[PDB]
């Protein structure tokens, strides 16, 4: 049994987006799909379900203008449309067989933006005191749209010390940053964006003399 | 609608410790309490439906029970592939509610944030942006405030936070803060302070530096 | 409900299913003789489900109740063909939206 | 004078504000506030806008679809107490689609005596969080507060105002979180010493009297309450209501002059526009409980002789009667309320079933009309009918009109049966079997006919008569 | 076709009061 | 009902009108 | 295909008074064209002593006919081309040992 | 009938598409 | 709302086959 969804899901504000959810493994028409809502860091909102069979609803009266719930028996795919999207920011909607079986799961991100390849910086000064017991380097990306980037450091190995910092959107566009601690005696940070088939890749040295 | 009060919201366990996580219904909801878990990669399952019974193929170290209006659900002997994120539904009335969840942590000694501060760099401030970035690193329980300064004075707008997932080695949180201006802003002052507030200590960790040289 | 499985789970053979419009309470198995003619309970025979292999083989058997009155309160109780009885739940179809009794009282 | 204005009855306001202002002197609402649909206001037409003077509304108080009114501080500022005797299914309170509400600003509302609160889309609502309605409410358990602005991250509740954040408003706990109580940036919420329970306490902390509900101007003291716990008679807060009073409306005392002035005679409009009021257990009450009559000269419920007579309200005042079916309608009727129409052409043991339907009725209101009847011989079927009052009379001033009826021979047997006709005149036409003598009979007893019936006349005497056990020989 | 709030205001279209 | 003259169901345009207060 | 089942208050199959043939042209998942299923009552199918059934194609079903004879079901399979458990199929003889008659009473032993 | 669903009544503007060839 | 020829055309505006 699968009930396997739709998305990533990028939306402009003001519009509509239908996401979709192709059961499988069952008998489509003899279940309900009920659809569920996970705006991140926080709990699950029932949304509402559909009866296949009937094509008959019920809505969380919260949801009722917002959602609207569609099957198509010919294809055993079960959609929902959510209208007139503004600040939503960013949820996850799952469908799920009447809750034995859920689907993986749609990201749906509300922006304005346009595909923008991100800026990478190197950071490694403290400025004027250059102290050791371990000496922590990092990585600013920022001002990109969509995600995932790739952040490595030194092409694969240097994976013990790294931190890289879930991204978060200001301003329609996104920032991640990276840490990577190593011992004082002891750099390269490549980065790369699919959604722009991007690759910028800064050696991280520090601000002073004649090196 | 039905209340469904979920606690504790949070967890902290070792390996092969017994815990219990409860869901209290603010109206009688019968037996007809499922317990939902859900991976870190947001795939939901079920484990328990009818309030006791097991759901094929789940470990016998999963069990539910009830006890007034208390609806309990017990692993018996934690699995590192346990802590992850609980949730309690009820259905039996027409609004269908679920609980706040309950995120089970792995238990940790008590650690210390590690604290770097860093201005930006000269070549964003060529891009004419400046971003003064604060890690706060490798701390344990994951509760923690930053403060930033700029000349002595707290700065709240243009800050903005991250805190990356439990760290599947040692167990410990980490943050970073970022705070954004321009540059023309940047270089109207002088000290930049980052201020890290952990159980750990009395006192902040205060870390600074003067736009001087480099 | 529940798939039931007798101790050599072979050749498993029907569910039944009892609803009535029930008030409060006051309902029971044996209650004013079905015997053979004018029955107390309606009543349904549900085929055995397919279990589908033995990891996940919850094919959890089912039923959908139709031609019931709106706002009503059901008892409602499974039994497995002569194993398993199931409790006198009380279900009570959906009535009016708040919004919805408003409208028509608001509105002549 | 606890109340000292108008007491008005419950009001539906829609469309204009032009109504609202029948609202200007009530003290009391005895029924329930509705005011709705307004698409048209503008935050102007209520700047100057206020009833101080309200207290309490019996019932419930509904807000559905009011457009340009953002808060309910100056329109309500004094309403303290909703008792809730009838809801709104289930709701006490109803704040609903108020597109531009920001606030409640009930700031004077301390209990809500029964039902719940339904505060539903309101998308510019704050000041929600803000209130603690465990103050209000025995149980917020089936209150319903959702889909408003306060559901998002975009309300700024703000309580601190003279001094701000420095001993202002009362704080209360959530769960574990202390919260201020307010209903505006200028209105602290009311919190009495649990010693006071619901009666209330002034600004110095001293709880109102045991017979005070939510507030007074004076410390115990139950002529200074704002509103009464129990019942209300002459500015003062009672438990019960002494004699000569009746308890009325579940919240104030009576006479019996009150009761029968709202009891005398609402003419026609029984279908929601009379009851007519009556007196049992010191009640004046709408209606006569199960197993009571009313003993009509003094208004007091006595318990029934047997089964109680039963009125039957007839649809448009009227019913026509052409069938064993339709009598049924009327089985178990002691008391018509309208005017019957007979017109029974064939059936069946008529004269049974008819008596076992219409044989009770002992009073029509109206007339009583058979036309073309052919299936009748008598009318005896009627048989307890003592009263006809002609309060309704067919066109002609007819209270009792028979036309057309082939076979009808009695009326009623005249010897035995006392029939009254109040009001109105007598028709008789197209009788042949019916001698004018019945009819000069009823005429006497009350207060085409005949033509072909030949009307006792002679005397045929037995000449002879033999019994045997099984036999009888006659001649 | 018609329903909910939709309804309310639908009937404004017509009312016009 | 209303409701159940338009929602449930569908109503003409006209039916709508009629009872407007 | 003629399926019996759950038909408590069948107590015989006879009511069927003319039927001669069944084709099994449609056939009850598991290719069966005649199936009894629990049929608490049933003590006879058809007078096979006067009864023809033709089954044309398909097979038969019996499961949870108590009252049923395996005798019976045999010579269904013969005339056509969990039953009997709560039944004792015939067995032995009762013999009467005396016969009196009256005009409106007889005495048996 | 489609006459007696949408004349001698009111068809929803759903109603009105399903069947059409 | 809808009837006799306007039906046909009703339908072609949802048809547009
Ligand atoms: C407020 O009172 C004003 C004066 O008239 C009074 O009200 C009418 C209705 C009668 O009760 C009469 O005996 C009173 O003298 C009115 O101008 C105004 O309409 C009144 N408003 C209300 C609440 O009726």
């Amino acid at each position: 049994v699968q009930l396997q969804q739709s998305g990533p899901e990028l939306v402009k504000p003001g519009a509509l987006v239908k996401i979709s959810c192709k059961a499988s493994g069952y008998t489509f028409t003899n279940y309900d799909i009920h659809w569920v809502k996970q705006r991140p860091g926080q709990g699950l909102e029932w949304i509402g379900w559909i009866y296949p069979g009937d094509g008959s609803t019920k809505y969380n009266e919260k949801f009722k203008g917002k959602a609207t719930l569609t099957a198509d028996k010919s294809s055993s795919t079960a959609y929902m449309h959510l209208s007139s999207l503004t600040s939503e920011k960013s949820a996850v909607y799952f469908c799920a067989r009447e809750w034995a079986y859920w689907g993986q799961g749609t990201l749906v991100t509300v922006s304005a933006a346009k595909t923008t390849a991100p800026s990478v910086y190197p950071l490694a000064p403290v400025c004027g005191d250059t102290t050791g017991s371990s000496v922590t380097l990092g990585c600013l990306v920022k001002g990109y749209f969509p995600e995932p980037v790739t952040l490595t450091w030194n092409s694969g190995s240097l994976s013990s010390g790294v931190h890289t910092f879930p991204a978060v959107l200001q301003s329609d566009l996104y920032t991640l940053s990276s840490s990577v601690t190593v011992t004082s005696s002891t750099i390269t940070c490549n980065v790369a964006h699919p959604a722009s088939s991007t690759k910028v890749d800064k050696k991280i040295e520090p601000r002073g003399p004649t090196i | 609608d039905i209340q469904m009060t979920q606690s504790p919201s949070s967890l902290s366990a070792s390996l092969g410790e017994r815990v219990s996580l409860t869901c209290r219904a603010s109206q009688d909801i019968g037996g007809n309490l499922y317990w939902l878990q859900q991976g870190p990669d947001g795939t939901i399952k079920r484990l328990i439906y009818a309030t006791s019974s097991l759901d094929s193929g789940v470990p016998k170290r999963f069990s539910g029970s009830r006890s007034g209006s208390d609806y309990s659900l017990t692993i018996s002997s934690l699995e590192s592939e346990d802590f992850v994120d609980y949730y309690c539904l009820q259905y039996s009335s027409s609004p269908w509610t679920f609980g706040g969840g309950t995120k089970l942590e792995i238990k940790r000694a008590d650690a210390a944030p590690t604290v770097s501060i860093f201005p930006p760099s000269s070549e964003q401030l060529t891009s004419g942006g400046a971003s003064v970035v604060c890690f706060l690193n490798n701390f344990y329980p994951k509760d923690i405030n930053v403060k930033w300064k700029i000349d002595g004075s707290e700065r709240q707008n243009g800050v903005l936070n991250s805190w990356t997932d439990q760290d599947s080695k040692d167990s410990t949180y980490s943050m970073s803060s970022t705070l954004t201006l321009t540059k023309d802003e940047y270089e109207r002052h002088n000290s930049y302070t980052c201020e890290a507030t952990h159980k750990t200590s009395t006192s902040p960790i205060v870390k600074s530096f003067n736009r001087g040289e480099c | 409900w529940e798939p039931y499985w007798p101790p050599d789970f072979r050749d498993l053979l029907g569910f039944m299913l009892f609803y009535k419009e029930a008030p409060y309470q006051n309902v029971t198995e044996f209650d004013g003789q079905d015997a053979c003619g004018s029955n107390s309970w309606t009543v349904v025979d549900i085929d055995p489900p397919l279990r589908s292999n033995d990891p996940k083989s919850q094919n959890h058997p089912g039923w959908l109740m139709r031609g019931l009155k709106p706002w009503t309160q059901y008892a409602i109780f499974v039994k497995t063909l002569v194993g398993a009885k199931s409790d006198i739940i009380y279900v009570q179809t959906d009535a009016t939206t708040f919004e919805d009794y408003l409208h028509n009282v608001v509105f002549v | 004078h606890l109340y000292p204005g108008e007491v008005c009855p419950g009001m539906d306001i829609r469309n204009n504000l032009t109504r609202l202002h029948e609202l200007e002197n009530c003290s009391v609402i005895e029924g329930h506030l509705q005011i709705l649909l307004m698409f048209k206001t503008r935050p102007e037409d209520f700047r100057d806008l206020s009833f101080p003077k309200l207290i309490m509304i019996t019932d419930y108080l509904l807000l559905f679809r009011v457009y340009g009114l953002e808060s309910l501080k100056d329109l309500f500022p004094n309403l303290t107490v909703i008792r809730g005797s009838r809801l709104f299914f289930n709701y006490a309170l109803v704040i609903f689609e108020m597109v531009h509400l920001k606030e409640l600003g009930l700031y004077n509302l301390m209990n809500i005596t029964r039902g719940s609160v339904r505060i539903e889309k309101n998308n510019e609502l704050c000041y929600l969080a803000t209130i603690d309605w465990s103050r209000i409410l025995d149980s917020v358990e089936d209150n319903h507060i959702v889909l408003n602005k306060d559901d998002n991250e975009e309300c700024g509740d703000i309580c601190p105002g003279t001094a701000k954040g420095k001993t202002n408003c009362p704080a209360t706990v959530i769960n574990g979180q202390f919260v201020e109580r307010c209903w505006t940036h200028s209105h602290c919420q009311k919190v009495c010493p649990t010693i006071c329970k619901s009666h209330g306490c002034t600004a110095e902390g001293l709880c109102c009297h045991s017979e005070c509900l939510g507030n007074c101007s004076q410390p115990d003291d139950p002529t200074k309450c704002v509103a009464c716990r129990n019942f209300y008679l002459d500015g003062r807060c009672v438990e019960t209501c002494p004699p000569p009073y009746y308890h009325f409306q579940d919240w104030r005392c009576v006479n019996f002059s009150f009761c029968q002035d709202l009891h005398h005679k609402c003419k026609n409009s029984r279908r929601q526009g009379c009851h007519q009021y009556v007196i049992h257990n010191n009640k004046c009450i709408p209606e006569c409980p199960s197993g009571y009559t009313m003993n009509s000269s003094n208004l007091l419920c006595t318990p029934c002789l047997g089964p109680c007579p039963k009125v039957c309200h007839l649809l448009e005042g009227e019913k026509t009667i052409d069938s064993v079916t339709s009598a049924q309608e009327l089985r178990g009727c002691t008391v018509i309320n309208g005017s019957l129409i007979i017109n029974i052409r064939g059936g069946n043991n008529l004269a049974a079933e008819l008596e076992a339907n219409l044989g009770l009725i002992e009073e029509i209101s109206g007339y009583l009309k058979i036309r073309r009847s052919y299936a009748l011989v008598s009318l005896s079927f009627f048989r307890k009918l003592r009263l006809i009052r002609g309060e309704t009379l067919e066109i002609g001033n007819y209270s009792f009109y028979a036309l057309d009826n082939q076979n009808l021979r009695q009326l009623w047997d005249w010897s035995k049966h006392n029939l009254t006709i109040t009001q109105g005149k007598l028709f008789f036409h197209y009788n042949p079997k019916l001698c004018l003598s019945e009819i000069h009979k009823m005429e006497e007893v009350s207060g085409t006919n005949g033509d072909q019936a030949s009307c006792e006349n002679e005397l045929l005497k037995f000449s002879y008569i033999r019994t045997s056990f099984d036999k009888i020989l006659l001649r | 076709h018609l329903c909910g709030s939709h309804l309310v205001e639908a009937l404004y279209l017509v009312c016009g009061e | 009902g209303i409701v159940e003259q338009c929602c449930a169901s569908v109503c003409s345009l006209y039916q709508l009108e009629n009872y407007c207060n």
